[PDB]
């Protein structure tokens, strides 16, 4: 029994649902806070809808001299 | 039933109420079964529980097609003659304009009848009889009134052969439940012995006697009607009587010939019907195949065979019950047959096989467009019966786990892509047009989507049209021109009467019709795959294969629980392809004419029936009636008051037949009850009504009536819109 | 010509009301639905069986109604105009012998006259008007797209969603990302409503910028 | 009502006359004298969909029942999924 | 070793779909996918928000500069920003405000490890509106943000051909 | 699932039955007797075999659980048996309760049949409008 190899390196196996990398670059608490104001998101989002959309749309719309429709 | 069975009579059961399934049409009398009896007449889960019959009915009431088509055809040939205008139109061609059928000037008529060419008054023809007649390697008007009859005797006789059956006590089971030869037979000889019987009486006989028309002559002052023998002396001008040969092989010397065929390609300069010289080899070198290939084989041994990892396991055994179907080798067939049709419609335009045919325009698109509602027809056609399979027809569930029984597995699977398919089509596919309309009018074209706005650059080309017309260089032995005219590469001088086929040119109003047409063949197919699919069982309905196929809807519950089923999507499902159809039409045409015909004169400055319009302005929709509908059409609704008229004077009914099917497609049931009793109330106050009792139509008999009026509506609109804009310039 | 039309709008609301007259003459019932009532107007719907049974809900006759007061209201405003147009910037005699018959209320008005509008978008630049025949196309779509609720019932819809419905649930970056209200198919009224609420808006859109589009060049 | 439509009809008898309709029915439920004496209307109604195959069998001799429930939970249509 | 996989229809029971063949479960796939928000919940939403935000971001460009609406922008402010730094604004409150079909209000801070997770009955919800926000808030920094090294990088371009 | 394999029902795939709505909510399950291995039909597309066990196989919906009858009776059988699983014990004993083959007489239950008023002359329309103090909440 040459070709019964006993499986060559059994792997263990089934590697993992276990552990085939590491995690997430340490890139991290390297944005903490920075940019909070959805890291201060208690109660928000109402301030970036009439702030954020009054300036996609107050200069976004108006125009000194045309370059008309 | 009953009377009186079995062994005493002879005495044929004529009278005593009903007959089809069992507290049948019951004494207790009423009007359903009369849609009843005529509906449903063929199919197959009454008259006996027992294949055995059926295939032996089928056999039969098949033949009295064959026999019809043989009825027709003889008045045609008879028609196509004594009904002249054949003699007139040949000595006469490029100048004629043919006609077969007249009036008689009863009432109104006359006005129909308005002068074709060799001298006489008429209703022309748009049915390429008067060019399969090219053909007679012999010419004369009382002759087409002996393959008529000829045509009569088969019929009568092959139909006969239907008499020769069911009602003759019949064959049975291994007769056709052997099938081990079938097509081993067909294929072999008839599909080989036709095409090959063809080739003799191709080149004996016809290339002859158009090899010296295709110049001038009257006939008679040609092509006798037996000269055609022994005599291969005539048989001199195309070709040797062999020289020195001996039944092919090689120990044979040219230094100055190779047989008739010597291979063509393009277009007879005096009749471009592509050439002849070729159509001889074309069907001998067909038939060998056939001739050779019918000699398979005997069955399963070739499917139970190859299978893989997630390939078929069951495509091993796909079916002891395919000698056990019909159904379902019926469904499988109109696929093909159909599919198998509509692919005539483009071979045809793009390489015409018959002599005066492209000059000819309107003589050949009536076909393209007839010839493409059988190849789609045929097609829905080709899962309404798979659903009738996929419901029922074996007995029991003996067909077990395999190919099938895998496909469904994944089955809210298989119909759950395809569907964002199309919406992502159709979203690419039509709105497409709509940004044209919403910018060209808002206006700004730089950034339309034009042939030349959005960047793409006075070239199409390069792609494999331009490696067709070019492909005489391969390989490829060769022979002038290409396969089919209409490719890139090179040549023009086609035709001297008006024009034939050049190149046709593409890029974008080309390039995106070509994908509506994807769209439009997708979500058709979704409606018919999920259809058949979900045949008889399901996450709406499982206790869903119960009473048949159709069943109108199973109940106001589930939400809806309405349309379900399969007659429906294969009533859905025509609803749209009316529409594929429908619409590949409305392309062929407004290209064929905005390019290819037109014409010719001086210096060959090409003039089309419109110089192309198409450009910039099919890429609108609007375009669409701006450049077709409201352009083209202002031949329809001129044509009072003429000779054609009678398309005008349809286009408006038909154009009504279809505003009267939403009547039928858009309303209840239980409705036209609620009415049909006042109704029925006023009627017995007189004494006049109740006996039979009157009903309304059934639930889906009323999609029946939708539907199919729909279509022969909307449809026939356009073969008038149609035959009233080729006819008349163009 | 006015011996027709005045005619035909009298096929009108007579029609229209022996539909209305019927509808309402019994919302409370009758001899296929007998107790047809606590509830009358929309249950649209019933059981197969009994004969088979459908819009006979006094609603759904008020549905089947709105299409005939759609079908006057056109023949009668149809009419005018024609006669107004010709009865000004030009001619009578037209609506006189070519209105005493029918292809011609197709070709002469339909036909003639609308002209000036659709090649308003034309290949050759955007000219006097655009709203109006883009609303006029808008026209024919708004209407056509009437029709799928109309030929189509809840059924066949609702059980490809029961297949498109296994999606989501099994296909990544687009799991756990839940609905809050279960996808379904429109209920066996509603789709009776909006394939109108829709036949007519388009329909109603598109006289709108029919007539508009082409009493204002004229000629008249 | 939530689930009220009206099979009724006189019989209530069950034999070649109706069974047909997913859970909804476990009747024979025998009123003092109605012939073959199994009578009324349902049994708890708060279980299955809307089938009107409810009749399409054995009398309801008046209506026969459909759609009308209204309130209409989900394991009341199929889909709630 | 076998046939594929010990051959199965699923994790195991065959009466629940996902008919897991390829392109479902082969370890050539399933592992381009889970140091992200497929199976398991790494360190919190917080932070796969802007790989999110921002990799989706530098996206809508040529999109939307090089098929604008009137095109290939002669304008210092296009190439890049000019109007999309809208997209990512228009729909980093298309979620805020689907986070609230999330609500279930806490404070943990369990995106430090302690003992081999299975977040267990991870599937279903188990992630708080306390959670979503801190993603869609890490969505908006990388939409906005992620859509200016997009226009920022000037542009080198490789053509037609 | 494996580690407990407690299977019943034979099958292999399918894109058919049980999806995510019934963990977060309901469950739905029948189950059978048998005589000697026998190939069947199945809801929800598909198709395979039997032989012992609980013959215990789960179901979606109950609707769905029940069509193994409307031809799991046409072969052979008394016994089938299907209950009310949740994401957490009972009430809504499906199958269970008393007797079992709708059409015999233990008890009565509920049902009723009638209304206030039966079917007679409800050419009568709706009465009161709806106001809080008159029997019309049944
Ligand atoms: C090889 C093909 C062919 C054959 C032999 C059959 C055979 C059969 N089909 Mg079938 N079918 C086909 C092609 C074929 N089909 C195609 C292409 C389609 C797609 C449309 C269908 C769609 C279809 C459906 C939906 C059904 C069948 C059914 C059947 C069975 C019923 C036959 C019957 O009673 O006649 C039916 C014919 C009539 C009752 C005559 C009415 C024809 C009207 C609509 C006229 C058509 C318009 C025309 C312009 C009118 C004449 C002109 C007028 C203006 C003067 C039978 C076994 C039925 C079944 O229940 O299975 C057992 C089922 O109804 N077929
Ligand atoms: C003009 C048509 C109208 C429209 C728009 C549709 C559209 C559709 N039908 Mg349909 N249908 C119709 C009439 C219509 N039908 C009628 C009259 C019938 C029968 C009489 C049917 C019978 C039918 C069947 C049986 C089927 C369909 C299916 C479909 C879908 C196919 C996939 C697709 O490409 O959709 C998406 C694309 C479009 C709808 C076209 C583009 C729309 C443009 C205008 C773009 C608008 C988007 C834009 C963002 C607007 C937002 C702006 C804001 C102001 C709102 C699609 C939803 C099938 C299906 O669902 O398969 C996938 C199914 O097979 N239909
Ligand atoms: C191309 C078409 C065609 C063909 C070849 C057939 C052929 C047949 N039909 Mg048929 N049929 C058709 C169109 C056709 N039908 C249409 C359009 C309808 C309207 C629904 C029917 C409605 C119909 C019914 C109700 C019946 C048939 C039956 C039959 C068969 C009986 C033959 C017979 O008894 O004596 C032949 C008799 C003669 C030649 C005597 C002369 C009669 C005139 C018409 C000629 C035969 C197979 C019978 C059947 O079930 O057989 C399969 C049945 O009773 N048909
Ligand atoms: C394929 C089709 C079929 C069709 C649609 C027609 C149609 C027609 N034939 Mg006809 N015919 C046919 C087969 C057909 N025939 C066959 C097989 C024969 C051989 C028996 C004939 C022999 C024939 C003669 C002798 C005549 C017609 C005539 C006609 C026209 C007279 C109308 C009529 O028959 O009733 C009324 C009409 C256009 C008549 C005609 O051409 O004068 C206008 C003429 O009477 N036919
Ligand atoms: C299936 C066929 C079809 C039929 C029925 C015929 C029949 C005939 N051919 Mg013929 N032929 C055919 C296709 C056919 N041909 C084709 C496709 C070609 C060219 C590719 C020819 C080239 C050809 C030539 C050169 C001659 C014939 C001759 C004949 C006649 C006697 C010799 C013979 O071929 O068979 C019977 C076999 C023997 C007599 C041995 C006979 C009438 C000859 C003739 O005129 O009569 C003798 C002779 O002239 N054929
Ligand atoms: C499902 C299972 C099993 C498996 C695992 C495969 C796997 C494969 N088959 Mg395959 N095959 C199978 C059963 C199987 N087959 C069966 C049963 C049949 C007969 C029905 C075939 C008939 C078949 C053909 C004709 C081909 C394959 C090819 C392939 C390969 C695709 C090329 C590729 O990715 O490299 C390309 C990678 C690059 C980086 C370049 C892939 C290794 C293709 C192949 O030979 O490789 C291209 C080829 O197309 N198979
Ligand atoms: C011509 C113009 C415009 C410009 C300047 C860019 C520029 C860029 N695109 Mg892009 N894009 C555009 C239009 C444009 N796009 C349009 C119209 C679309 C339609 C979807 C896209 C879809 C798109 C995708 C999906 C991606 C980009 C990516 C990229 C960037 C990576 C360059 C690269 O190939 O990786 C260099 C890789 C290595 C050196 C390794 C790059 C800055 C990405 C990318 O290119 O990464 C591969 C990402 O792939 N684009
Ligand atoms: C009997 C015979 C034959 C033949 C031949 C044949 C047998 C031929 C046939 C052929 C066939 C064909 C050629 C076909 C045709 C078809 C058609 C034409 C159709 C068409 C169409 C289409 C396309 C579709 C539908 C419609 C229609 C119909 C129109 C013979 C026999 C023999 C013998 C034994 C003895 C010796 C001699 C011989 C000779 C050897
Ligand atoms: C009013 C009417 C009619 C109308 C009509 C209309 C208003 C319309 C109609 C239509 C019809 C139709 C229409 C049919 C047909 C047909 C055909 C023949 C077709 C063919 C085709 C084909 C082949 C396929 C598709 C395409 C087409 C369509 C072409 C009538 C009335 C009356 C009166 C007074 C009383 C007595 C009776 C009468 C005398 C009757
Ligand atoms: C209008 C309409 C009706 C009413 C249509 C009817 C009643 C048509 C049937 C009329 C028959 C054909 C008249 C037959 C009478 C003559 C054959 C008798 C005299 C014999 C001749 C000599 C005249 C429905 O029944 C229906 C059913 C389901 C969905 C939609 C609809 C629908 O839209
Ligand atoms: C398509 C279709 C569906 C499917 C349901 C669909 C497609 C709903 C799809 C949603 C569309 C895309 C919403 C777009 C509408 C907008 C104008 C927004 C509506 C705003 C409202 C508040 C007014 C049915 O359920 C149905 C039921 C009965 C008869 C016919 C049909 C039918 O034709
Ligand atoms: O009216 C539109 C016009 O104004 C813009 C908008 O940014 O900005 C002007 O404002 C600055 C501020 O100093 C001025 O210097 C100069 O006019 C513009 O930068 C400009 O885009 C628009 O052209
Ligand atoms: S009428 Fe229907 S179900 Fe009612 S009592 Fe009879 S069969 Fe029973
Ligand atoms: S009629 Fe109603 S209660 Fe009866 S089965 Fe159908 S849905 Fe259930």
């Amino acid at each position: 029994d040459l070709e019964d190899i006993a499986n060559t390196t059994g792997q263990w196996d089934v590697y993992g649902s276990d552990a085939p990398s590491p995690y997430n670059s340490l890139q991290s608490k390297f944005f903490e806070t920075f940019a909070a104001p959805f890291t201060k998101r208690g109660l928000l989002l109402k301030f970036l809808i009439l702030g954020g959309g009054s300036l996609l749309t107050y200069v976004s719309a108006n125009a000194p001299q045309d370059v008309l429709p | 039933l009953v009377d009186r069975d079995p062994i005493k009579t002879s005495f044929e059961q004529w009278a005593k109420p009903g007959h089809f399934s069992r507290t049948i049409a019951k004494g207790p009398d009423t009007t359903t079964w009369i849609w009843n009896l005529h509906a449903d007449a063929h199919d197959f889960d009454s008259h006996t529980s027992d294949l055995e019959e059926i295939s032996r009915k089928v056999f039969s009431a098949h033949f009295g097609q064959l026999s019809i088509i043989f009825l027709w055809l003889s008045g045609m040939y008879f028609h196509g003659a004594r009904f002249s205008n054949y003699e007139a139109w040949l000595n006469d061609p490029t100048h004629i304009g043919p006609s077969a059928q007249v009036v008689w000037p009863i009432v109104g008529q006359e006005i129909l009848n308005g002068d074709v060419g060799g001298g006489f008054r008429g209703i022309q023809i748009t049915s390429g009889f008067f060019q399969i007649w090219r053909a007679s390697g012999i010419t004369s008007e009382l002759q087409l009134y002996c393959t008529a009859i000829g045509a009569l005797v088969f019929a009568g006789l092959m139909l006969f052969a239907g008499w020769f059956h069911y009602h003759k006590a019949a064959p049975k089971l291994a007769w056709f439940q052997d099938v081990e030869s079938m097509l081993n037979h067909h294929l072999a000889g008839l599909l080989g012995l036709g095409s090959l019987s063809w080739a003799r009486h191709q080149v004996h006989v016809s290339l002859p006697i158009n090899q010296f028309l295709n110049a001038g002559v009257d006939p008679k002052e040609i092509p006798l009607p037996h000269e055609f023998i022994l005599n291969r002396d005539l048989l001199a001008q195309l070709y040797p009587s062999f020289a020195e040969g001996a039944t092919p092989f090689f120990t044979l010397n040219w230094s100055k010939y190779a047989d008739f065929l010597t291979f063509r390609g393009g277009l007879d300069p005096l009749t471009g019907g592509l050439w002849l010289t070729d159509i001889a080899h074309h069907h001998l070198a067909i038939a060998i195949l056939f001739l050779i290939a019918g000699h398979m084989y005997r069955i399963k041994d070739i499917l139970e065979a190859h299978k893989g990892p997630f390939t078929g396991q069951g495509h091993k055994g796909l079916y002891e019950i395919l000698t056990t179907s019909w159904h379902a080798q019926l469904s499988i067939n109109l696929a093909m047959l159909g599919s198998l049709t509509i692919v005539v419609a483009q071979h045809m335009y793009s390489m015409p096989p018959y002599p005066y045919l492209a000059t000819d325009y309107a003589t050949q698109l009536s076909l393209f467009t007839h010839h493409m509602w059988i190849g789609g027809f045929l097609i829905v056609g080709a899962a309404a019966h798979a659903a009738i399979f996929m419901v029922r027809d074996y007995d029991p569930t003996t067909r077990y786990n395999d190919l099938l029984d895998r496909v469904l597995r994944h089955r809210d699977a298989i119909i759950s892509h395809l569907n964002w398919v199309c919406i992502f089509l159709g979203f690419h596919s039509f709105g497409l047009y709509i940004h044209n309309d919403t910018m060209s009018a808002l206006g700004r074209p730089q950034d339309m989507f034009s042939d030349t706005a959005i960047q793409l650059q006075p070239v199409f080309a390069q792609w494999i049209q331009n490696t067709h017309a070019l492909a005489p260089g391969t390989t490829a032995p060769g022979a002038t021109a290409s396969t089919s005219l209409t490719w890139g590469g090179g040549d023009l001088v086609a035709v001297g009467n008006k024009v034939a086929l050049l190149p046709i040119p593409l890029g974008t109003a080309d390039f995106l019709v070509h994908h509506i047409h994807a769209f439009t063949i997708h979500v058709t197919v979704l409606i018919l795959l999920k259809g058949v699919l979900f045949a008889r069982s399901s996450r709406l309905i499982p206790d869903k294969a119960n009473l048949g196929f159709r069943f109108p809807c199973d109940g106001p519950g589930r939400g809806g629980t309405c349309q379900v089923s399969a007659w429906d999507h294969v009533f859905l499902g025509l609803f749209w392809m009316y529409n594929s159809i429908s619409v590949v039409i409305f392309h062929f045409s407004w290209k064929m004419q905005s390019d290819v015909w037109g014409t010719i004169n001086d210096q060959g400055v090409v003039t089309h029936i419109t110089a192309g319009n198409f450009a910039q302005s099919s890429i609108t929709i609007n375009g669409w009636l701006r450049d077709f509908l409201w352009a083209q059409a202002s031949q329809v609704i001129q044509s009072y008051g003429s000779s054609l008229s009678a398309y005008g004077l349809f286009f408006l009914g038909a154009h009504f037949v279809w505003a009267f099917s939403l009547m039928f497609l858009f309303s209840g049931r239980g409705y036209w009850q609620e009415l049909i009793e006042s109704i029925v109330w006023a009627h017995n106050k007189l004494k006049v009504a109740p006996a039979t009792q009157p009903r309304a139509l059934s639930i889906v008999q009323g999609r029946a009536v939708g539907v199919t009026h729909y279509l022969l509506g909307g449809i026939a609109t356009t073969w008038a819109f149609f035959l009233a804009r080729i006819i008349a310039v163009g | 010509g006015d011996f027709l039309v005045h005619h035909a709008i009298a096929l009108g609301l007579h029609t229209t009301t022996l539909i209305l007259v019927k509808g309402a003459l019994d919302a409370r019932g009758s001899k296929l639905m007998p107790d047809k009532k606590d509830f009358g107007y929309s249950f649209p719907c019933d059981g197969p069986g009994r004969g088979g049974t459908c819009d006979i809900s006094a609603w759904d006759d008020f549905y089947l109604a709105v299409f005939w007061m759609l079908n006057t209201i056109g023949w009668v405003t149809f009419y005018w105009h024609w006669k107004h147009i010709t009865l000004w910037r030009g001619n009578v005699s037209q609506f006189n012998e070519s209105s005493t018959y029918l292809m011609g209320w197709l070709r002469d008005y339909l036909w003639l006259n609308s002209s000036q509008l659709i090649n308003g978008i034309t290949p050759l630049v955007c000219n006097s008007l655009s709203v109006w025949a883009w609303m006029f196309l808008f026209g024919h779509l708004v209407w056509a797209t009437g029709f799928m609720f109309l030929i189509s019932w809840r059924g066949y819809w609702q059980e490809l969603i029961e297949t498109l419905a296994w999606a989501h649930e099994r296909t990544p970056l687009a799991n756990l990302i839940r609905w809050r209200d279960k996808p379904v198919a429109l209920s066996i009224v509603q789709a009776r409503l909006v394939g109108l609420v829709h036949f007519s808006v388009g329909y109603i859109f598109t006289y709108a910028a029919f007539l508009i589009a082409s009493t204002s060049g004229k000629f008249g | 009502m939530s689930h009220s439509v009206k099979i009724y009809d006189t019989c209530i008898g069950c034999t070649q006359c109706v069974r047909a309709c997913p859970t909804d029915v476990l009747e024979m439920i025998p009123w003092g004298g109605c012939k073959a004496k199994q009578i009324a209307s349902a049994p708890r109604t708060e279980d299955c969909v809307g089938c009107k195959r409810c009749e399409s069998a054995c009398p309801t001799d008046f209506l026969s029942v459909r759609v009308y429930l209204w309130h209409e939970t989900t394991r009341s249509m199929g889909l709630a999924y | 070793k076998p046939t594929y996989q010990v051959i199965q229809p699923l994790n195991g029971d065959p009466f629940i779909g996902g008919l897991e063949t390829p392109v479902t479960s082969s370890p050539l796939i399933a592992w381009y996918l889970s140091n992200l928000p497929a199976y398991r919940t790494a360190v919190n939403p917080l932070l796969r928000g802007v790989e999110v935000g921002l990799a989706h971001g530098f996206l809508l460009v040529g999109p939307f500069v090089k098929a604008g609406p009137l095109r290939n922008t002669e304008y210092a402010g296009a190439a890049g920003s000019l109007a999309a730094a809208g997209l990512v604004v228009i729909l980093s409150m298309c979620l805020t405000m689907y986070g609230i079909a999330s609500f279930k209000e806490g404070e943990p801070s369990i995106a430090p490890a302690l003992t081999l997770t299975g977040r267990k009955k991870q599937p279903d919800q188990l992630q708080s509106a306390d959670g979503w926000a801190k993603f869609t808030g890490g969505f908006f920094f990388g939409g906005v943000s992620g859509v200016t090294w997009a226009c920022f990088l000037m542009y080198v371009l490789d053509l037609p051909y | 699932e494996l580690d407990p394999n407690t299977p019943s029902p034979i099958f292999a795939g399918s894109t058919g039955g049980l999806l995510r709505k019934a963990q977060v909510e309901e469950f739905y399950v029948i189950t059978w007797e048998s005589p000697k291995e026998q190939i069947f039909e199945m809801p929800t597309g598909g198709a395979a075999i039997m032989r012992e066990g609980p013959n215990l196989l789960k179901l979606a919906r109950k609707e769905q659980c029940l069509a193994l009858g409307t031809r799991l009776r046409s072969k052979y059988k008394i016994k089938y048996q299907f209950y009310r699983v949740f994401p957490s014990g009972e009430v809504q004993y499906l199958h269970p309760k008393d007797g079992v083959y709708p059409e015999k007489v233990n008890p009565g239950r509920q049902g009723v049949g009638l209304n206030m008023r039966s079917i007679g002359k409800n050419v009568s329309p709706i009465e009161v409008k709806f106001t809080g103090k008159q029997p019309y909440d049944l």
